[PDB]
RNA sequence: AGGUAGAUUACCUGACGUUCCCAUCUGUGUGAACAUAAUGGUACUGAUCAGGCUCUAAGCAUCUUUACUUCCGUGUUCGGAUGGGAACGGGUGUAUCCUACUUGAUAUGAACCUACC
RNA sequence: GGCGGCACAUCUGUUACAAGAUAACGCAGGUGUCCAAAGAUGAACUCAAUGAGGACAGAAACCUCAUGUAGAAUAUAAGGG
RNA sequence: CAACAUCUUGUCAAACUAUGAAUAAACAAAGAAGAAUUCUCAGUGUUAAAUACACUUCAGGAAUUUAAAU
C-alpha cells in the first residue's frame, strides 16, 4: 500500500498564521566569542568606572 | 531528488565570473571593516578553507567583531516559522562590503549641511534654513501649456500587415 | 657609430645527445664518450610514454650535453669538418637553427676499446645576437621583437660567411 | 596552407589577462598580498615594508606602507647620492649597499625625531656581527619588512647588505643572520665585504696578472686614482658622513595622439590612391 | 511493428538529444537532407516557395525521407535535375521513448528504451525550402502540395517575395548586385565588407 | 620626459611595420671571491668599452579583441485575469515587466606617493 | 505478495520551477577505500598540442627554437578550484 | 579523389554556454530607547610614540538647537 511520500502544499499558509516570530533586539546585543582583546579592555573599564564610582558613593 | 552534501547544487552557484579567475583583487584584503558596518556576503570558490554556507550567498549581515584575520558578520536566518540570528565569521575575501546605505548616507549629509547653516544664521539673526523636502512618489504631473511654435505631429493608425516570409 | 655592433650572430648554444634506446650498461658507457668530447658531466634524459614497440617510463634513454662560447665554438668545427662544411640546405630551421648528425664518434683513436661500441650523435646548433636576454630572464622576462629574431636565411648567411660552407638544395 | 592559427577571434573572446604589474613581470603578487594583509583588529594602522630593488647602476631602498589608492613611500634612499658621502666609484657593490641601507636608517629616524635613542652601532670593529635592535626605555623600535621582490635570496645576495646597514643603523627589521655573506667563516668575511673587501682582492690580483685586463675591468677606478689600499677607509668614512648629516625641468614629446579628423581623412586619401591606381 | 503515429505526436518531456548519456539510437531514417542542384548560383534560381507548419508536433523522421522522396520524383519528373534546389531545413535531434511490455513481465516499474527520431516543431517554423527558376514555380508548388500529405496537422505553402534563400526581397537583391554588394560563393552569396584593413 | 612602488585589472591583450633615449631603465664586458647549475645560458657577484638592435615607452592602421551609446525591439519570453476561440494541438484580447545574438557610431586610458632631470 | 533491486547511512550532475526546502523502483555515475608522503613549508620551473628542424627514428623513443588562457595534472565518481 | 586550413550556409542540447529577463530572496529609508552641534574628558590596548585609531551605556559630564527624515 503506497502513499504520498510528501507535499508542501499548506505548509506555507500555516507557518503565516502565527507570523515568523523576529527575534528581540536583546538577541543583537550579545557579547560572546567577540575580540578577546576588545573583551579585555572593555572589561578593564568597566572595573575603572565602577571602582571610582562605589567610592563616591562611600564618601557621601 | 538530491543530496545532503554541504556543497550541493553549485555548478554555476560557485562558478567564477567569466574571466574572472585567478587571484582577486587588492582592496579586498585592505578595505577597513569597523563594526556596525553594512556589508554582503559573497562565498569566493578560490579559497576554499574558511568558505561560508552557500545559503548565506549575497545575504546582508551587520560586521559584529572584527578578529585579526576574520570580520564576524551576524545575519538573520529563516526556520520553520520563526527568524533566529546567525553569527558568522567570514574571513574578508568571502565578504564585500554593502552600499545599502549609499542613499540614506547621502540625505544624512544633506541635512547635516542644513543644519550647520541653521547654527551660524540663528547666531547672527538670519532667517534660518527650512529642511529638505522628504522624498514622495512619483506624483501626479501638473497641467502645462505647449507652444505652437515648435511643434509637430505624426498621424498613428494600425499598420497593415505585412508577411514575414 | 651605427648599432650594426648588436647584430653580431654568435653561436650560444650546441647540444650533443646519443639517444641510445636501452637503459643503462651501454648508456652509461655513451656518457663517457660525452665526457671526453665536452669536458663536463653530461645528463640523462628519460622516457615520456612507454611503448611497447620500442621495449620502454622512468628508465633512462639518451644522454645530452650544452657547451657555450668558446669551447662550443671548437667542436662544431669538428662536426663539420666530418661533413666538410657541406650541409643541405634543409637542415635550417625556420626559427634560424641549424643541425646534422654523426654515425660514428670520430674521437681519439690512440685508447680505443671495443667495449664502448660505436655511437651515434646529432649536433644542434643555437643562433643568437646581443639582446636575446630579454626573454630568459627572471625579472621583466618578455618577448624578443620579430625583426630582431633570426630567420632561415639569416642562419644560412652566418654559416655561408664564417665558415664558407657549401648550402645545398639538393 | 595547413595552419590552424590558434589565435583567432574565438580565442581571444575566452582571454583572461593578468594583472598588469604581472603582464609585466614585475611583482609577485601570490607573496605581495602576504607582506600587505596586516590583523583586521588593526584598523588602517600602516605596514612598511623597505622596498629593495638594485638596478644596473643604482640600489633603490624605499620605506612604503600599502594603501587602497595606492602604495605610499615614506621615506627612500637612493645610491646615487653616495657622492656626496664620499663614495665615488662603485656605486652597486656589495659595500655601497650596505650605505644605502645606513643612509636611509639614519634618514629615517631624523625625520621620525628617534634618532637620539636609536644610535645602533658606529665602530668599524663590530660591521661583522649581527644587532638585532631592542627596546629602549618604553619605545619599540622602528619596525619594517624587506620586499625583495624577484630576487633570489642565494647565500650572499646583496639585498640583504640593505638589510645590513638597517639594522645597524636602529631600525629594526625582522631577520636572521644565515644569509649574509657571513653565516659561516667568520664575522670579518662579513666585516671585510662590508668594507669592499671582495673588490680589493680583485685589483690586487688582476693587476698582478694582466695589465689590460685590469685596464678593461677597472677603467674608471684607475683614473680616478682610487688605489685599492684606499677602499677600507673610503667606505669607513661613509659610514661616518652618513650618520652626521642624513637629512636629505625639461619635457620631450614625442609622438602625440592623431585626431579623428586626421584619422578618418587619411583613409580617403588611402582609397583614392587605390581607386586611381585602377 | 512501428507504433501509430499518434502515439508520439505530442511534444512532451525534456529535449532528449543523442549523446553519451543516451546510447543506444537507432539512426535516423532521413540522410540526405539537401536535393536538386546545390552548387547552382545564387542568382539562377529567384523564386522561393516555403514550406510553413502550423502546429506544435514532433515530425518523425520517417516522415521527412518519406518526403523527400516525394519531392525529388516529382520534381524530376517535371523540372529536370539542374532547374531546381529544395533544401530540408528540419534535422531529427530528438529521441523518443518506448517501454515495450509483454502477465509473467514486471509492472509499471521501469524506464523506457530508445524508439526513434523525431524533430520538435512549432508554430510558423519552416520546414521544407526551396528555389526555382520562374518556368518552372507552377510546377514545383504542385510538388509542395503533394507532400504535405506525408506530414501531421496544418502546413502552409507561403511564396516568399525575396530572392533564393537570401534575406532581401526581389529587387533589394537587384539594387545590391548592381552597386557591389553581392560576390558570390558558386551557391550563396557573400556582403562586400566594408571592415578591416585597406588592400593593396 | 624617466626610473621605483602601486590601485582599476584587455579603453591595459595579440599581430604588422614605426620614433627618440640628453639624464634614467634596458641591453653590454667579464668570472677572483659568497653563490650557481650538465652549460657564468639562468640566478650571483665585479665593472663601464661601445649601443638605441631588442626592450620599456609614445604614436599608425576602413587591424582581430575589448569598454561605453543608439538601433535591433516593445519583436522573444513573462507576472496578473473569462461561462474568451479550438474536438485537439496550441495560440488571442485586457491591465503590465521587457531580454539576447547581430549591426552602426565612438574610445584604445585614468590616477596615488617618494627620487632625478 | 513473491523472485529481482536498495531508492535503508551516504556524494556529484540533471529532472527543479535565476532565494531556502524540494517526489517517483526518474535519469548518468560513486563510497565502506588510498597516503611517511599523495601532510606542512620554501625555492625553481610551466603543462597537453602544433609548426620548424637533428644518424639509425618511421604515425610513437631523445634534443633545440617559436606559438601555446590551461585544451595537461591534481589517488578516486562527477561538478567546482 | 581525398586530407588539412579558411570565409559563408541550414538545424540542435536536462546532465553546454558568453549575454540574460518577468516573478522573486535578503538589506536601508534615523529605538542603549527621536536627531544634531559645541566644549570638556578618563581606563585599557593598537602604534615607532601619540593628541591617530578600537572597545568602553555614540565610557562619562555640561550647554544650544531639535519631534525632521517615502
Amino acid at each position: 500500500s503506497k502513499d504520498k511520500n510528501r507535499s508542501s502544499h499548506n505548509q506555507s499558509h500555516k507557518a503565516h498564521r502565527n507570523g515568523f516570530y523576529k527575534p528581540k533586539k536583546s538577541a543583537y546585543m550579545s557579547t560572546k566569542g567577540m575580540n578577546v582583546q576588545v573583551l579585555k579592555n572593555t572589561k578593564a573599564q568597566r572595573k575603572f568606572a565602577l571602582a571610582k564610582k562605589l567610592e563616591a558613593k562611600k564618601a557621601a | 531528488p538530491l543530496s545532503n552534501g554541504r556543497n550541493r547544487r553549485t555548478r554555476k552557484l560557485f562558478k567564477r565570473p567569466f574571466r574572472g579567475h585567478g587571484l582577486s583583487n587588492t582592496s579586498t584584503i585592505l578595505h577597513t571593516y569597523k563594526v556596525g558596518d553594512y556589508v554582503t556576503i559573497l562565498c569566493n570558490s578560490s579559497i576554499q578553507h574558511g568558505l561560508p554556507y552557500k545559503a548565506f550567498h549575497g545575504k546582508t549581515g551587520r560586521v559584529w567583531n572584527v578578529n585579526p584575520h576574520a570580520i564576524g558578520v551576524m545575519v538573520n536566518k529563516k526556520v520553520n516559522n520563526r527568524i533566529v540570528v546567525k553569527r558568522l565569521h567570514i574571513s574578508p575575501e568571502h565578504i564585500k562590503p554593502s552600499g545599502c546605505q549609499k542613499d540614506f548616507l547621502e540625505r544624512k549629509a544633506a541635512v547635516a549641511a542644513i543644519r550647520k547653516q541653521n547654527i551660524q544664521l540663528k547666531k547672527e539673526g538670519k532667517p534660518l534654513l527650512p529642511l529638505p523636502a522628504k522624498r514622495l512618489p512619483k506624483q501626479p504631473r501638473p497641467a502645462e501649456l505647449i507652444k505652437g511654435a515648435d511643434i509637430k505631429f505624426t498621424t498613428v493608425a494600425p499598420l497593415k500587415f505585412e508577411e514575414l516570409y | 657609430c651605427k648599432s650594426d655592433v648588436m647584430r653580431k650572430i654568435k653561436i650560444d648554444k650546441l647540444v650533443l645527445n646519443i639517444s641510445v634506446g636501452e637503459s643503462g650498461d651501454r648508456l652509461t658507457r655513451a656518457a663517457k664518450v660525452l665526457e671526453t668530447l665536452t669536458g663536463q658531466t653530461p645528463v640523462l634524459s628519460e622516457a615520456r610514454y612507454t611503448v611497447r614497440a620500442f621495449s620502454i617510463r622512468n628508465d633512462q634513454i639518451a644522454c645530452h650535453v650544452t657547451v657555450r662560447g668558446a669551447k662550443a665554438a671548437e667542436i662544431l668545427e669538428k662536426g663539420l669538418k666530418v661533413k666538410e662544411f657541406e650541409l643541405k640546405a634543409n637542415n635550417f630551421s625556420a626559427t634560424g637553427n641549424f643541425g646534422f648528425g654523426i654515425e660514428e664518434h670520430i674521437d681519439l683513436g690512440l685508447k680505443y676499446d671495443p667495449q664502448v661500441g660505436i655511437y651515434g650523435m646529432d649536433f644542434f646548433v643555437v643562433l643568437a645576437r646581443p639582446g636575446f636576454r630579454v626573454s630568459r630572464r627572471k625579472r621583466m622576462q618578455d618577448k624578443i621583437g620579430r625583426d630582431h629574431l633570426l630567420t632561415k636565411e639569416d642562419a644560412i648567411n652566418w654559416f655561408k660567411e664564417t665558415y664558407e660552407g657549401i648550402v645545398l638544395n639538393k | 596552407g595547413f595552419l590552424k592559427v590558434i589565435k583567432n577571434r574565438a580565442y581571444f573572446k575566452k582571454y583572461q589577462t593578468q594583472f598588469r604589474r604581472r603582464r609585466e613581470g614585475k611583482t609577485d603578487y601570490y607573496a605581495r598580498r602576504k607582506m600587505i594583509f596586516q590583523d583586521k583588529d588593526k584598523f588602517k594602522t600602516p605596514k612598511y615594508r623597505v622596498v629593495v630593488r638594485i638596478t644596473n647602476k643604482t640600489v633603490i631602498a624605499q620605506i612604503a606602507y600599502s594603501e587602497i589608492i595606492g602604495d605610499k613611500i615614506l621615506c627612500a634612499a637612493y645610491s646615487h647620492e653616495l657622492p656626496r658621502y664620499g663614495v665615488k666609484l662603485g656605486l652597486t657593490n656589495y659595500a655601497a649597499a650596505y650605505c644605502t641601507g645606513l643612509l636611509l636608517a639614519r634618514r629615517l629616524l631624523q625625520k621620525l625625531g628617534m634618532d637620539k635613542q636609536f644610535v645602533g652601532v658606529s665602530d668599524a670593529a663590530k660591521l661583522g656581527e649581527d644587532y638585532t635592535p631592542e627596546e629602549v626605555d618604553e619605545r619599540r623600535p622602528f619596525k619594517c619588512i624587506l620586499d625583495v621582490g624577484l630576487a633570489r635570496t642565494t647565500t650572499g645576495s646583496k639585498v640583504f647588505a640593505v638589510l645590513k646597514g638597517m639594522c645597524d643603523g636602529g631600525v629594526y627589521v625582522p631577520h636572521s643572520a644565515t644569509r649574509f655573506a657571513g653565516a659561516g667563516e667568520n664575522e670579518e668575511a662579513l666585516r671585510s665585504r662590508i668594507l669592499g673587501g671582495h673588490v680589493a682582492a680583485y685589483m690586487k690580483y688582476l693587476s698582478g696578472e694582466d695589465a689590460d685586463l685590469y685596464k678593461k675591468q677597472f677603467g674608471r677606478f684607475i683614473a680616478a686614482g682610487i688605489a685599492p689600499e684606499a677602499l677600507e677607509n673610503i667606505y669607513i668614512e661613509a659610514h661616518k658622513k652618513i650618520r652626521e648629516n642624513p637629512a636629505a625641468h625639461k619635457k620631450y614629446p614625442t609622438s602625440k595622439k592623431l585626431t579623428l579628423e586626421q584619422r578618418k581623412a587619411a583613409i580617403q586619401a588611402k582609397l583614392a590612391k587605390l581607386a586611381q591606381q585602377a | 511493428g512501428r507504433r501509430p503515429g499518434r502515439c508520439y505526436r505530442l511534444v512532451r518531456g525534456h529535449p532528449y538529444p543523442k549523446s553519451k548519456y543516451c546510447r543506444g539510437v537507432p539512426d535516423p531514417r532521413i540522410k540526405l537532407f539537401d536535393i536538386g542542384n546545390r552548387s547552382a548560383p545564387c542568382d539562377d534560381f529567384p523564386c522561393c516557395v516555403h514550406i510553413v507548419g502550423l502546429e506544435r508536433e514532433n515530425i518523425s523522421s520517417e516522415a521527412m525521407e518519406a518526403a523527400r522522396i516525394s519531392i525529388n520524383k516529382n520534381m524530376l519528373k517535371y523540372a529536370g535535375k539542374d532547374g531546381f534546389h529544395v533544401r530540408i531545413r528540419i534535422h531529427p535531434f530528438h529521441v523518443l521513448r518506448i517501454n515495450k511490455m509483454l502477465l509473467q513481465t514486471g509492472m509499471r516499474g521501469a524506464w523506457g528504451k530508445s524508439y526513434g527520431s523525431c524533430a520538435r516543431v512549432k508554430v510558423g517554423q519552416v520546414l521544407i525550402s526551396g528555389r526555382c527558376k520562374e518556368q518552372h514555380l507552377p510546377a514545383m508548388i504542385k510538388s509542395f502540395r503533394l507532400a504535405c500529405y506525408k506530414f501531421a496537422g496544418r502546413q502552409k505553402l507561403v511564396i516568399s517575395n525575396k530572392w533564393g534563400f537570401t534575406k532581401y526581397t526581389k529587387e533589394e537583391y537587384q539594387q545590391l548586385k548592381k552597386d557591389g554588394k553581392i560576390i558570390a560563393d558558386g551557391c550563396y552569396f557573400k556582403l562586400a565588407t566594408t571592415k578591416g584593413p585597406l588592400p593593396k
